[PDB]
């Protein structure tokens, strides 16, 4: 899981 | 002022008031009287108070009978199961007799451990900077659009919470965890300061719990470190959170060039069905767009295998992208509408996905690399 | 017989049978096939059985279309919430592939693990002594009417469970902790030999979840160490408990002297709001019974106290006798009347409640010495 | 609390 900032 | 407080009220007038105002209690005992609600007797209105010094629901009932003011504090719990279990139409009568809070209707008499009025927890002082009024219905709205997209314990503290911004004639909700976003505005009907805060999780919760939908205008002031919603006979306080929340504008994809377009419900139900077969931790599925059509995969641990394979309206490049299917599915569920829009970039870039039909609301998650 | 397993069936066919046998299974992982179901084609027949090595549900559907034999095993929670999930009206072809089993419907594919059909377990072979047919209606009397009696885990493990005993032309039904006891009987329409034997608490559970309470009658064998029932299209077979059940006509009250009759209403509702003031743990509330007249009281460790006062039909000395409110609130729970006896005869013996108007059922509660 | 037996 990659993150929105 | 007054030391013998006592009051006489129709239990159906109680019981409303009794569950709103209990709604902040629960949970681990720490300080004894906040398992009370503190009772006021004043002027033709009896005051209930719940509160777990983060936020406070405050409810007032008009009292017609011979009453004598004061003021005790008694367990909520216990109080609400004598009212709500004696009979409909019962007459309930309350008085303070040294240190007990005694309740009596007809040949049932209760007699309650009390603790101290003075003891009960204040929210400090402070000054409103900001009022409106809105329909129970938009805020609803606003806030069932966003609040599955709220972090729960994040240690970017700010992310615990919601949004709250007035723009325009607009109230927006911006939500957020890190992995997924949710903003939604509406229209108020009246031309408002910019004004940014953050209401914490369990005050958004509670904000909720006390819209019953129904006609009574909700009325909203903001301080600088508080806010307050009046609704009928109730007024919910809450402290806002500290921190500087995202900016929804840098969050939403910059130009997405794939643009695809699908039933929401065959949507949703394609993607739970392929979660039964996804892992039960991480949750990731595989979705690849071609030429109008999306293939959506999931397999797990145990090499078990889902895929479903939709007819969409999609032209443009093949692509791959993986998700969390439960955040996906969280987008679904909370937008309801015939049609919606799926607005793609590449493997590693967020998507945004809203009602082909409305732009009031807009949804982002960043997938996974699987 | 048969290596290549393959059905087809309407999703509306198989969705009840795979929720009721799955009913057994859920809780604490052992033998990982317990988590699985057995599935079996034969001659027109897809048979699905679920197990927890106590009892074993069996379903029987019909199918219409081409199938070969065989049977697998396949995860139950899986399999039924990917049927579940497929739209309404939906056709699933199921097939074994190698060692993944296959659902398919429209474009969703789905293949599952597998574990062999070898390895499921069986109850062990055994002979029927005693058979009759009733409603589901009478069943689901006999066995609301007494089961909350039943003991949870008493060392003494016949208590763990429910006697069902044939006597004359009635079914009875049986349950007891030590504490309370409940006992119901039924006629059925047949002269019956005379049986008595104690199914296992879950498998009680189990039998009134199979019991929709509609037409299809139920059919009872009863062995040495089995029951099987059978109800539409389902078979459910329960081990029997070991241990002599206590005999009921001995544990009702012999002669009690004082016989006291309330509104079944009115009494439920005052024990209620006493309970909510007695101790959390021991339930203890004291009744008083004098001429026309019953007071409860409840107290707790912070002292705090409920009092109700009833008129209720009483003429004998007056007493005083304390007992568990919960225990008193299931009974009254149970008998869903107009009018309450109680029959009482001093402050340490049992007390016997029926409905003023029916003798089908009769209850005992041992009192507690407050 | 008593027992019945």
């Amino acid at each position: 899981q990659a993150x929105l900032f | 002022p007054g030391s013998h407080m006592k009051f006489t009220v129709e239990r159906e007038h109680l019981l409303k008031p009794l569950q709103q105002v209990s709604g902040p209690l629960g949970g681990r005992p720490t300080l004894p009287i906040l398992g009370n609600l503190l009772l006021q007797v004043a002027d033709g209105t009896l005051s209930l108070t719940g509160t777990d010094l983060e936020m406070e629901m405050v409810a007032r009932v008009a009292l017609v009978q011979p009453h004598e003011p004061g003021a005790t504090t008694v367990p909520a719990r216990k109080f609400f199961d004598i009212c709500r279990g004696l009979p409909e139409g019962a007459e309930i009568a309350v008085q303070l007799e040294g240190e007990r809070m005694l309740v009596r209707s007809g040949r049932s008499r209760f007699s309650l451990s009390t603790l101290p009025a003075a003891d009960f927890p204040n929210l400090d002082d402070w000054q409103s900077e900001v009022e409106f009024t809105l329909p129970q219905a938009t805020m609803k709205r606003l806030i069932e659009a966003t609040q599955f997209s709220m972090a729960h314990q994040d240690v970017r503290y700010y992310l615990n919470g919601m949004l709250f911004e007035t723009e325009g004639e607009e109230l927006r909700t911006v939500a957020t965890d890190g992995h997924r976003l949710a903003v939604c505005s509406m229209p108020i009907g009246q031309s408002l300061p910019s004004h940014s805060v953050i209401v914490p999780r369990k005050g958004v919760i509670e904000l909720m719990r006390m819209l019953d939908g129904g006609d009574n205008p909700l009325r909203v002031q903001i301080g600088s470190n508080n806010i307050r919603a009046h609704v009928g006979d109730f007024i919910f306080t809450s402290k806002l959170v500290d921190g500087r929340f995202p900016d929804y504008r840098r969050v939403l994809p910059k130009n997405p060039d794939k643009h695809l377009e699908a039933g929401c419900d065959l949507l949703k139900q394609a993607f739970a069905r392929a979660a039964i077969l996804s892992n039960e931790k991480f949750r990731g599925v595989r979705l690849y767009v071609s030429e109008n059509q999306l293939k959506i995969t999931a397999n797990n641990p145990e090499q078990e295998e889902a895929e479903e394979i939709l007819d969409v309206t999609y032209s443009g490049a093949e692509m791959e992208i993986g998700f969390n299917v439960s955040y996906v599915l969280d987008v679904l569920n909370a937008l309801k509408c015939e049609n919606v829009r799926m607005m793609l970039t590449d493997s590693v870039s967020s998507v945004q996905i809203e009602d082909a039909a409305s732009q009031s609301a807009a949804y982002v998650v960043m997938p996974m690399r699987l």
